[PDB]
């Protein structure tokens, strides 16, 4: 409780962040992954809602 | 021609508008949203092949 320690010297330094904002902005389409130009799939797939 | 509308029924069970679905891009739009009413901006509503 007696002692105190002073700073006598300082850096100004820089750091450096890397700090994701965003991504790809990706699309698939669903019915074309799955059933493609298939007429009965296509049609099946409704029936999934 | 066997093509996809957007039907709105009245209170009755009436159809008192359709959108062909197959018309021009702003009528997908509306069958896309399930909405005759569409705000300003661009909607992504089909990939076409």
């Amino acid at each position: 409780n007696n002692s105190i320690a002073i700073p006598t010297n300082f850096t100004i330094s820089v750091t450096t962040e890397i700090l994701p904002v965003s991504m790809t902005k990706t699309s698939v389409d669903c019915t074309m992954y799955i059933c493609g130009d298939s007429t009965e799939c296509s049609n099946l797939l409704l029936q999934y809602g | 021609q066997p093509r996809t509308f957007l039907l709105k029924y009245n209170e009755n069970g009436t159809i008192t508008d359709a959108v062909d679905c197959a018309l021009d891009p702003l009528s997908e739009t509306k069958c896309t949203l399930k909405s005759f009413t569409v705000e300003k901006g661009i909607y992504q509503t089909s990939n076409f092949r």
